[PDB]
């Protein structure tokens, strides 16, 4: 779970405890360096499209540090990541590049997404207005944290290590990396056929592995567990026809269609349930 | 693969294929090139995407990376509506085609030939220019030497003689009449008779103004 | 102002140390001196120009943002709804504002206990700015950069001199405020309205 | 990466993309042509072509690529001149020049309608024949019954009486005539004040003044 | 590649590539389109193309794919014969069919001046329209000041005032009319000594009205 910290103005450590409790029986889980590079969003965006560098201006104003403006080849091999706050997985944009406006406004532009299901949290939701945007770094903390405590609300102490129960801001919290996981949507080849046979392929699109695309003979693998991939129908948005198949190929029948209502060229979104959590 | 994403060969190869591009000829230009698009650069060409005077400036990613062109490739000039293919050295400039497209609407008649003569059915519109009629010879006419297809009242006037064979495309062509005002051809046979044989006849029609 | 809101800047500490300088005066001067009977709080309340009826004795706040937890409301005027007294200095003068009525409070009960007697001062200091005329009670009656306590004279009228003594005192009641006071999860003064 | 090369894709993109073809109608392709070269093999080619006769042969550092031609792709002969595209069936050569690439000028003249005439910008550039000119009503013309296109001191030349009213793309057609030598073009009000109105042009001129 | 199929690609290359589209106007496309040729859904198509009407349903694998048009997108419709450009808002043929296709033979020539009076040998074919004749210079002539170059006995046909200097391009129309019958265009010269020169003599050689 990550918690990287924007102190203000404060030189020391920062002191992170998680307690489970209301009340605050806080135990030290994690230690933060000093204020993270944080950012907040000015404005509002829809979803890039996937694996393509967009330049849709998004304003970030820096709530501590400054971002910098790099060439595509570093953030290619990783370099310039942005983990905005959105619903559900926060969205992490490889960026090529961010242009200053004002002192504390960035310009990131190239946005890059469906990098590890970036851009899957984005279809359902555009980017708000508003949003913290964080940079990756050495400040941000993930460890610390049991495998049972995810899914728990665990109360978090966040603030400087003399600061306590009010004063470090304790917070219900509960992180979901886990079920993040096979965050891209499986690569979707439907393919319609007589007798309304569509075959809505899913091939594995593994989110800790990352999108790999098959080089020099090195196919995309696992890594995610079990996904059973998930078919929308168009007509309806809760499937009339529910099905998730851990199988990437999944043929429709006419029978299906016959007895409640399908469509030919439906709409299909593949939402990610997973065998091993949730949807994800 | 990893080493090029499939959407970075997506792009390289919408690139690479020729683009209707459009030339402004600015110093710089348009503030938003859209992504797989391109402002031609003009020579003297500077600033963003102003590398190399003469080439294209493509934004993709908010980088308007300038592709070089490649000859034989149509980078057609949408501003000016002029076509342009790359001389490899010049942006030569092909044969062009306004805010007004000149619609072409062929009329398609098969009247039987018959009698001596028979009028084409197919018919010009008021304004519209005719490039050329055919005389498709669907059927042998019978004793029939030539399709006169001609400007009413002149079958001489254009495709006097085409030869009237079965299974031949007798395309008589106005080439220094453009004949906007409405006629409808008249296809004689060359003091022969026209029975026993069919005409396919399309009426080039040429509409100056027409919406897009 | 500024961006988000940062905590720091505690009131009424210069020191490094960062603990309140106010109680750590105390503790000097509780040292040094035996008596220990010195306790004059003198209000810096904020009282306006040198005529008196015109003059109303209003308090007004250090500075127009400054946003604290804590909130003042001297003669019903709010932190957010006063203006600034204390701008420092480039020709504004840095008069002070008039300390939070939790603040009163709180100071009364530190000072019990602490071998002080406590005695309230009520001092009113009228800090008028310049750009008017020449300071005046009475003749000119004009107005000042600075006018002297209790140097106030009513000279609008004779007739009218009882007039203006009691707009510039108003008449109170007790009812006529209302305390809001409030505790915090301690159970000390937190917010008293 | 190494499953598909870059080098593999950049080849087939320039070699399935319409090119303008170097053939010079050899039985022989040329032993070195240029990298990147496209040359269709003639009919009752021998020699080399690899690709069969009737088939584009692409030099690539001297492999010929024996390329079926795209559908709806140009390939314009360099030699000839002549836009030969392939209709995924057979070779056609289209409209074309013989050094004289013609270009139809699109030109667009917007004057406003004052007074009782003004005369359009549109010069007709030199030795261009001029196949329409299309007249369009940017703004209702207060008064004026009818447009007057011409050439100046002619209102009649082309739509003589043509239409003031709004939005209304009345055609001044040139038609079989067409002024090859440059001229200016006049708007006239027809019996009235053309004041408070606004002109669109559409010239459409053909030009064979390019070098092929 | 596996991920994405060669085959993608080529299905892709196909879409890309300017088709040579079939606008037969059926609500619903037919059962057998040919394969990588595209019939373009008309707008308001019902069944299947169902996708965007108005787009090109492009038969790959017995799978039609219907293709958006883009910005100054190409297609050339085959029912109509008419190149119809998709601006990007709307479908905009391009000026003009049958099947008429205009054949283009090379006759760009180097005739080399001797004396005022020299003759070109770039006859025309029988039954080719002339576009404009092409004039060029490639030698220094020596004395001359004027190009008589037309037909022979009536130099006036092209002009007959072009400037007659080295590297001098006299390119033009001969007029609107269009040659058809075959001529010689003598470079005849006003009084210029045209010895030690070389002209570079072509005529535009259109043969409109021939079949693909």
């Amino acid at each position: 779970g990550f918690i990287a910290a924007h102190a203000e103005p404060w030189p020391g450590a920062m002191l992170h405890s998680r307690g489970s409790t209301p009340e605050g029986s806080f135990t030290l889980a994690a230690e933060a360096d000093a204020r993270a590079t944080i950012g907040r969003t000015t404005a509002a965006l829809p979803p890039a499209p996937a694996h393509v560098w967009t330049p849709g201006p998004l304003v970030v104003t820096l709530f501590s540090g400054a971002l910098v403006g790099r060439p595509d080849l570093d953030v290619l091999d990783g370099a310039n990541a942005l983990a905005i706050q959105h619903p559900d997985g926060w969205e992490v944009v490889q960026f090529r590049e961010a242009t200053l406006t004002a002192d504390r406004t960035w310009r990131l532009e190239g946005l890059l997404r469906g990098q590890r299901g970036t851009d899957g949290i984005v279809g359902p939701a555009p980017l708000p207005a508003g949003a913290a945007v964080v940079a990756i770094d050495t400040a941000l903390v993930a460890a610390g944290l049991s495998a049972d405590d995810p899914g728990r609300a665990l109360w978090w102490r966040s603030g400087p290590d003399a600061a306590s129960l009010a004063a470090a801001p304790l917070r219900p919290h509960t992180f979901t990396a886990a079920g993040l996981r096979a965050f891209p949507p499986a690569h979707l080849r439907a393919v319609v056929t007589g007798g309304g046979d569509t075959s809505l392929s899913w091939v594995p699109r593994s989110r800790l592995v990352g999108t790999t695309w098959p080089d020099n003979g090195a196919p995309i693998p696992s890594g995610e567990g079990l996904e059973r991939y998930q078919v929308t129908i168009g007509p309806t948005a809760a499937p009339v026809r529910v099905i998730l198949a851990d199988t990437p190929a999944a043929t429709y029948t006419a029978a299906e269609r016959a007895a409640d209502g399908i469509a030919a060229p439906f709409r299909v979104a593949v939402s990610q349930i997973s065998e091993t959590t949730g949807p994800g | 693969g990893q080493h090029v994403t499939h959407n970075e060969a997506l792009d390289m190869i919408d690139a690479l294929a020729p683009r209707v591009v459009l030339s402004d000829s600015l110093a710089t230009p348009p503030p938003a090139p859209p992504d797989r698009s391109a402002w031609i650069v003009p020579p003297g060409g500077s600033g963003f995407g102003g590398a190399g005077p003469g080439q294209i400036a493509l934004r993709l990613g908010g980088v308007w990376h300038a592709i070089t062109p490649a000859q034989g490739a149509r980078w057609r000039v949408l501003d000016r509506g002029a076509a342009v293919i790359w001389s490899g050295t010049s942006w030569r400039p092909a044969d062009v085609s306004l805010g007004s497209t000149l619609g072409l609407a062929t009329i398609e008649a098969t009247v039987t030939a018959t009698g001596p003569s028979v009028t084409a059915p197919a018919l010009i519109p008021p304004r519209a220019i005719v490039l050329g009629v055919t005389s498709w010879t669907v059927q042998a006419v019978t004793g029939a030497t030539s399709y006169r297809v001609g400007v009413p009242g002149e079958p001489d006037k254009f495709g006097a003689s085409l030869g009237a064979a079965p299974g031949s495309s007798n395309i008589g062509v106005v080439g220094p009449f453009a004949t906007y005002a409405p006629t409808d051809v008249v296809v004689t046979a060359e003091g022969a008779d026209f029975t026993g044989g069919t005409i396919g006849l399309a009426a080039s029609v040429i509409l100056p103004g027409a919406p897009v | 102002d500024g961006a988000d809101v940062v905590w720091e800047g505690p009131e009424n500490c210069n020191r490094y140390s960062r603990i309140s300088d106010w109680s750590l005066s105390m503790d000097h001067l509780k040292n040094t001196l035996p008596a220990v009977q010195t306790v004059s709080l003198v209000v810096a309340w904020f009282g306006t120009d040198l005529r008196a009826g015109l003059c109303r004795f209003e308090p007004r706040i250090e500075l127009r943002a400054k946003r604290t937890s804590i909130e003042w409301i001297a003669a019903g005027l709010n932190r957010g709804s006063a203006t600034e007294v204390s701008r420092d200095e480039n020709d504004r003068p840095a008069f002070g504002s008039s300390p939070a009525d939790v603040s009163v409070v709180r100071a009364i009960m530190d000072l019990k206990a602490r071998g002080f007697r406590v005695v309230l001062y009520p001092f009113v200091m009228m800090d008028v700015t310049a750009d008017q005329a020449l300071p005046s009670p009475a003749g000119t009656g004009a107005q000042g950069a600075y006018p002297w306590r209790g140097r106030i004279m009513p000279d609008v009228t004779g007739g009218r001199v009882s007039d203006q003594i009691a707009a510039l005192m108003g008449t109170a009641q007790p009812d006529d405020f209302t305390a809001a006071v409030t505790r915090n999860k301690s159970g000390e003064i937190s917010q008293v309205n």
